[PDB]
């Protein structure tokens, strides 16, 4: 670790988004890790500031770096609903079929909450839909477990295709 | 404490799935979740870690708790060394196994669900024709020049809710103009922190007291 790069993951997590900035303009790692693996781009996208995440993105971030629990940037997003965040990130070259320790890609995190604009967006660059995670569990039968109907008729039509 | 189920099944109406952490008193920090939890998963099979803003990463101690029917509710209350506010706190539920189960960043100044307020009074105001109420904050909890109020007015059974006033901050009185003469009133207050320094929901109502106005003049 580094005495900057670990400044600038408190930096990214407390949302304060010019230290971020002025940290990495003097020589701060910008794929900095903690004890568990997370980049400012995790942080950035788990509290929800796209203003930060997208001066990451821009400043060379990682956007496929996983923690040790195999979660990445676009696993994080897509569980808390961040929609322009995780637009963001697959637009630097997001890789939409990561999976952490438990099988579970970002399509499956958002069905598990009803983020019903944002399994769409997945599907549309090619995320699959036939994953399953460790337990067996593909999205459809996530949707089938929580009972959305709105996403469970979403995903069979693009299972389909 | 059967107040501290009833504050855990309001935070899980508004948010089921996610991990939820509530502070009652400034001084305290519990993080609950509520699961289908299979017959042989217990508290064991989870890590509870967390970090302040310059603290090293600890644990925390896991309970068990049967909540409803069929489900398990699993829940950390932080040492109150480690219960300071206006900070980040990042949280991370993890099975023993090294799976992801949740991970947040919360500051515990603006998940606060307080009591209800105590000691609430009802008398007649200096002046003719006012009702004047005052209560006291909810016990043992700082900062009250900081906690919002407001006070429901009442009618006879069968109906109620004539009037709903907002107090401001740090004022624990309330001056009524507009009320009726010869007619039980039914009054109560909740409180809760004030924003943007802080943030929360609001208390559970305060013990409710009556009052008879007079004759109008």
């Amino acid at each position: 670790g580094s005495d900057l790069g670990k400044k600038l993951l408190k930096a990214a997590r407390a949302g304060q988004d010019v230290e971020v900035r002025i940290l990495m303009a003097n020589g701060a790692d910008v794929n900095a890790t903690d004890i568990w693996g997370a980049t400012p781009l995790h942080l950035a996208a788990l509290i929800g500031r796209l203003e930060i995440v997208e001066v990451l993105l821009k400043n060379g971030a990682d956007v496929n770096a996983s923690d040790i629990t195999g979660t990445t940037p676009l696993h994080l997003a897509a569980t808390k609903g961040h929609l322009e965040i995780v637009e963001a990130l697959l637009k630097y070259g997001a890789d939409v079929n990561a999976s952490d320790l438990n099988g579970a890609t970002p399509l499956h995190l958002a069905a598990r909450r009803g983020h019903l604009e944002i399994v769409e967006v997945l599907l549309k660059h090619g995320a699959d839909v036939n994953a399953q995670d460790k337990f067996g569990k593909t999205a459809f039968d996530i949707s089938i477990d929580i009972g959305n109907g709105d996403l469970a008729e979403i995903l069979q039509a693009a299972a389909l295709e | 404490d059967p107040k501290f189920e009833s504050k855990a099944a309001l935070l899980a109406a508004r948010g089921p799935e996610e991990l939820l952490c509530f502070t009652e008193r400034l001084e305290d920090l519990v993080c609950f979740w509520e699961e289908a939890a299979s017959a042989g998963v217990g508290p064991g099979q989870y890590s509870f870690s967390y970090q302040l803003e310059d603290e090293p990463w600890k644990l925390c101690r896991l309970h068990q708790a049967p909540t409803a029917r069929g489900a398990v509710r699993f829940w950390c209350s932080l040492p109150t060394a480690d219960t300071s506010s206006f900070v980040p706190l990042e949280l991370r539920v993890t099975a023993a196994s090294g799976a992801p189960r949740y991970h947040r960043v919360i500051h515990i100044n603006e998940v606060v669900l307080l009591d209800a307020p105590v000691g609430l009074v009802a008398r007649l105001a200096d002046e003719s024709g006012h009702v004047v109420l005052r209560w006291l904050p909810p016990p043992e909890t700082p900062m009250t020049s900081h906690i919002r109020y407001e006070v429901d007015v009442s009618a006879g059974q069968g109906a109620g809710s004539v009037q709903r006033v907002e107090i401001l901050e740090g004022r624990t009185e309330c001056v009524l103009s507009n009320l009726r003469g010869r007619t039980r009133y039914t009054f109560a207050v909740r409180a809760r922190m004030a924003e943007p320094s802080f943030g929360g929901f609001w208390s559970a109502w305060s013990e409710p007291v009556s009052l008879l106005t007079p004759s109008d003049l």
